[PDB]
RNA sequence: AAACUGCGGACGGCUCAUUAUAACAGUAAUAGUUUCUUUGGUUACAAGGAUAGCUUUGUGAAUGAUAAAGAUAAUACUUGAGACAAUUCAUUCAAGUGAGUUAGGAUGCCACGACAAUUGUAGACAAGUAACCAAUGAGAAUUUCUGAUCUAUCAAUCAGUUGGUAGU
RNA sequence: UUCUAAGGAAGGCAGCAGGCGCGUAAAUUACCCACUUUCGAAUUGAAGAGGUAGUGACGACACAU
């Protein structure tokens, strides 16, 4: 057919070792790896493990390769074409043209349910009800305690102290 | 890894010290960093008990103390002059503790200016030639490799004497 | 029978039973050889919301 | 200026100017710095007219004298 | 449920190969170091991205094997007002303790920089978090004094070895 | 030492049971967190730590004919 143009993102070999994207050669070589570059996931927290890898370079000896922009075994092809949407508020915003003042709840993707019944929405993010100040439903507001209820202690506490010293005869 | 315990050597007698246990974490050393003279490079490195030493690998910039003036300004390094341990550490520009090195008075001169109305480029005779040759001497007093900054102070008189006949 | 403690903490009172031949709970029981005597601990677990709660 | 024969320059742990006659720091001299040890040790004469340094010693410098004292007769001093 | 995050797997359990002042026991010091946990204190009507479990396409005989893409949260990662503390250096005023230019104060400077942009409707009360003091800590770690079996067909041993200065 | 599709891969019983060997010489491939206590987001979950049971003329005590 017309043909696109695509860039390769991913691969694995014909043994199902991975392709590495740093790694620019064509054999397969061994690496210690960790989480970071993806191609080992560790068990513990900090361990590392020397495994076996594929070079960026394609080769014959590829079995599946994405390279879509797919999932194309080799001669074959296979193909990939909102699960839940986003959560906070200020994103919902974003997606709708939505300003900082207007509701949003009237614009919260709703699905519904079938089944042998309720229209489901997430959990909400960072609105404006009028508890959203738990945030400081006091929960700031306690700032008390610290605000002089205490800080005024440390100068209760500290004056009355010159006074005993003072006296010092 | 380097290690710093006593385990290795041998006793005063001179006879050897035989082996019971392998290396461990509590007598565990590092290698050195030389703090050289360049563009600023540091690095953080855990110690023991989780905190933090600045490993300063290259620096150029220093906070040095006038005493008679009272005043701390900021400098740049221009050369290490004299090292009393190695004199290998004089050709690297080697920055250590006790190091002899050689600033720039320029800050220095300009907060006379400001203060007294008078330019320096009673005082030790050799302080002043330092301020017209631009190079004055003064001595490292932090521990570069562990704090990673230079701290030091500007020599003065029974110190600049015997510094500066050393040299 | 032999001691008392009152245990309102544990919702409870316990006594040494001393047989001299759902709230009840009895463990510990043994008597003595020879026949006759026979002792034990007895658990006395009042209102059946503490025993559910405070047993095993 | 006999004591200064190493490569650095000796100097005491505790080093402060003195004040001259007029009562403001004088930076040309140094205060020769000698503390007491405790339980009932004099301090020698010499720790305080002497113009030696030793950051060892336990009346010129910061080292202190704990629990455990000893006696004996000197061996070698070489 | 699974998953991200937090904590734990450095405790407990087994064995006695190594080890001849080494280890261990009593003793004394840390004014030569010091965490974790717990305990007592002290110091903007709310912002930014992406990631798993999730969906989809897969490879390899296979491991507690692994590749791509599409989304989505934070007490995960960051920025940011709320207003000091702790480090290094130089100078200096100095009281408990057997003993300290010592805890501490003052001057100038650098780096660091806060008390979740946190959580229960229900069991204001909670709960959580960062640093810094102190306890826990007669704890851990180094170190002081004294103390080991046989052997002289083992009588001289040691060259970082013993000390000094400066540094690391 | 083990698996393998022959390309490759993990594993360290001086943990509790158990097996081989060695030797004159030494026990069940059991059940449960109910006791003691430890860890954890915690009154609840785990624990071959721990407890109970099985073999046991190593030993110790009382006691038949």
């Amino acid at each position: 057919f017309k043909g696109y143009i695509l860039k390769i993102t991913g691969g694995c070999d014909k043994d199902g070792f991975p392709m590495m994207t740093g790694v620019a050669t064509n054999n397969r070589v061994r690496l210690l790896l960790d989480g970071r570059n993806g191609c080992y996931k560790p068990l513990r927290n900090g361990e590392r493990r020397r495994k076996t890898v594929r070079g960026a370079i394609v080769a014959g000896d590829i079995s599946v390769l994405n390279t879509i922009v797919k999932g194309e075994g080799e001669i074959e092809g296979v193909t990939n074409d909102m699960r839940a949407g986003p959560k906070r508020a200020s994103h919902i915003r974003k997606l709708f043209n939505l300003s900082q003042k207007d509701d949003v709840k009237k614009f919260v993707i709703r699905r519904e349910v079938a089944k042998k019944k309720r229209s489901k929405a997430p959990k909400i993010q960072r609105l404006v009800t009028p508890r959203r100040l738990q945030h400081k439903a006091q929960k700031l507001e306690a700032k008390k305690l610290h605000k002089i209820a205490m800080l005024k202690e440390a100068k209760r506490y500290a004056a009355i102290l010159n006074r005993y010293k003072v006296l010092k005869a | 890894g380097i290690t710093r315990d006593s385990r290795h050597k041998r006793r005063a007698t001179g006879g050897k010290k035989n082996s019971m246990q392998k290396k461990k974490k509590n007598t565990m050393g590092r290698q050195p960093a030389n703090t050289r003279l360049g563009a600023i490079r540091v690095h953080d490195v855990r110690c023991r008990y989780g905190i933090i030493k600045r490993r300063a690998l290259r620096l150029e910039n220093g906070n040095f103390s006038w005493a008679s003036q009272s005043i701390t300004k900021g400098t740049k390094i221009l050369n290490v002059v004299y090292n009393a341990s190695d004199n290998d550490f004089v050709r690297t520009n080697t920055l250590v503790k006790g190091a002899i090195i050689e600033i720039d008075p320029a800050p220095f001169r300009l907060w006379f200016l400001k203060f007294y109305g008078k330019d320096i480029a009673k005082f030790d005779e050799a302080l002043l030639e330092g301020f017209q040759s631009g190079r004055v001497l003064a001595c490292i007093s932090s521990r570069p490799g562990q704090t990673g900054s230079v701290e030091g102070y500007i020599l003065e008189g029974k110190e600049l004497d015997f510094y500066s006949k050393k040299i | 029978t032999r001691n008392l403690i009152v245990n309102p903490l544990l919702c409870r009172k316990q006594v040494v039973v001393d047989i001299y031949h759902q709230t009840i709970v009895l463990n510990g029981f043994v008597t003595k050889y020879g026949g006759g005597k026979t002792s034990g601990f007895a658990l006395i677990y009042d209102t059946l919301s503490a025993l559910k709660k405070f047993v095993p | 200026m006999a004591e200064q024969t190493e490569r650095a320059y000796q100097k005491q742990v505790f080093h402060h100017h003195s004040r001259n006659e007029k009562g403001e720091i004088d930076f040309g001299n140094v205060k020769r710095y000698h503390k007491q040890i405790g339980m009932g040790f004099v301090t020698p004469a010499e720790a305080i007219k002497g113009t030696y340094i030793d950051k060892k010693c336990p009346f010129t410098s910061d080292v202190s004298i704990r629990g455990r004292t000893l006696s004996g007769i000197v061996k070698s001093c070489h």
